[PDB]
């Protein structure tokens, strides 16, 4: 069941997120950051 | 009865660009020596540029169950859709594999598809799998069949990216819809006769003299002329010709009389061609049109009946033989024929004359495999090497 | 095994080395108590 879904995911690489998506994504750790900023940042958290 | 492709038969991969809301159809190619790295020439400007199929012309070599590789990997058939094609590069003799190495220009997963010496290892096995819905595992593989091609080694699909500025191959999980397209079948070959993409030598009645340019002087301007020379030039690398058809599948079939074709010296790379002062003169690739590099062989130098036959997708009948055979050659617009001045390491200069001489002969002789690559090795490494003079020059 | 071999290379080169060591090395703001003597405790559904 791994060797099956990872396969899946990785025909379909969309799965990974915008930042592992990797036509351009900034990467794991910057993405990390970026929802940090997100987090602290009200208006980009909640509804607003 | 439908063709079906199979292995010791040369093909080539074809795969559709949609550039400018228009589609241009790419054979992947790849230069032995040298760059490694596996590329796309265009194969849908035939007219205007003609293309190099002598880099994406592929032999299959070997169509083993998934079963009987692994199990040979832990130690003439008839494909399958389900199987792994071991492709097997005509020019260099190296194969096509996952380099396993990425320039990770789109992305990280994607990696470099290039040409391998060895066999041993998952890289240079390719599984087949069946790109159409018509076509399930274990049916015979069609000739106008799309294919879609994943690496052994990487489970990547042979895909072509848009996405780089230019367009490139590279193994991704994004799949790629793959054309592959005859050039000719070993089996059904004959010895002694004329096929598409020979390299060969034009040698005069007398066998005396042979078809050549000037000697190297370090100069092209001058190097562009052709003329007729004896003694050490036949064996030599300066009369080598390469014979291509103007059609992209089945090139390699037997040729026949009164069949349009380009001549390429395969030492400078230029393609025979007629001026509008009526003198051969050599030319770049970039500007060799049909109308102007195109040349027929014909039986007989009276103006005969030449006619106009539907061409066929097979090999064909044997009508040209090297050596016996004596040919004809003209221009296929203007059908002048190619004869030399008069007047005469003879040095003689050659002419695109209306009504001709009477003794305007010429044969064929085939030149061997070795002396071929060695021509095109010398070509690939002279333009390698004047770049690198002329980047420390500046 | 090779499949086994092959699926830790690709999960490698999912998620490179260095993004991981970068997402360890981020920190955490712990809470603090505030001048009235109460600790401040910042909401961790709305943290790393």
């Amino acid at each position: 069941n791994a060797n099956v879904v990872v396969r899946l995911l990785i025909r379909r690489p969309e799965c990974f997120g915008p930042a592992l998506r990797g036509e351009g994504g900034n990467g794991l750790l910057a993405a990390m950051e970026e929802a940090i900023k997100i987090a602290e940042d009200p208006s980009r958290d909640g509804p607003s | 009865e439908i063709q079906f492709l199979r292995t010791d038969d040369e093909v080539v991969l074809q795969c559709t660009a949609t550039i400018h809301k228009e589609q241009q159809k790419l054979c992947l190619a790849a230069e032995g020596f040298g760059n490694r790295l596996c590329f796309l020439e265009s194969t849908s400007n035939s007219k205007n540029v003609p293309p190099d199929l002598s880099i994406c012309t592929f032999v299959l070599e070997q169509s083993l169950s998934v079963r009987a590789l692994q199990e040979m990997l832990a130690n003439h058939r008839t494909l399958l859709y389900g199987h792994a094609i071991l492709l097997r590069h005509s020019y260099s003799g190296m194969y096509l594999c996952c380099l396993s190495t990425s320039r990770s220009s789109t992305d990280k997963l994607a990696f470099d598809v290039g040409l391998q010496e060895d066999t041993t290892g998952e890289a240079c096995w390719w599984t087949i799998h069946p790109a159409s819905k018509q076509r399930s595992e274990g049916e015979k593989v069609r000739v106008g069949d799309d294919l879609i091609l994943v690496s052994v080694s990487s489970e990547r699909y042979l895909h072509l990216s848009y996405g780089n500025g230019s367009l490139h191959v590279d193994a991704a999980f994004q799949q790629t819809l793959w054309s592959v397209a005859p050039i000719s079948s070993g089996s059904e070959a004959a010895q002694g006769y004329l096929i598409g993409g020979d390299v060969l030598r034009l040698l005069h009645g007398h066998m005396d003299e042979c078809l050549t340019v000037p000697s190297g002087e370090h100069g092209e301007e001058q190097r562009r002329t052709v003329h007729y020379e004896g003694g050490a030039v036949s064996v030599h690398a300066r009369s080598l010709w390469r014979l291509e058809t103007l059609r992209v599948a089945w090139s390699g079939s037997h040729i026949r009389w009164g069949q349009p074709f380009r001549l390429r010296h395969v030492t400078t790379g230029k393609y025979l061609s007629l001026m509008e002062d009526k003198n051969l003169l050599l030319m770049d690739k970039e500007k060799a049109d049909v109308k102007s590099t195109a040349f027929t062989f014909r039986s007989s130098k009276e103006k005969l009946d030449v006619g106009v036959r539907k061409e066929v997708d097979g090999m064909g009948t044997s009508e040209i033989k090297y050596g016996d055979s004596v040919c004809y050659i003209q221009h296929v617009d203007t059908g002048l024929w190619l004869t030399y001045q008069s007047v005469d390491s003879i040095q003689r200069k050659a002419i695109m004359h209306h009504e001709g001489h009477m003794d305007d002969g010429i044969s064929l002789s085939r030149s061997q495999h070795e002396e071929s690559r060695t021509a095109r090795v010398i070509r690939s490494t002279v333009f390698l090497f004047n770049r690198f003079i002329r980047g420390l020059d500046a | 095994k090779g499949e086994a071999i092959r699926i830790r290379s690709i999960l490698r080169s999912l998620i490179p080395l260095g993004d991981l060591v970068g997402v360890i090395s981020i920190a955490f703001q712990m809470p603090t108590i505030a001048k009235d003597g109460n600790v401040v405790e910042p909401d961790m559904s709305a943290g790393f």
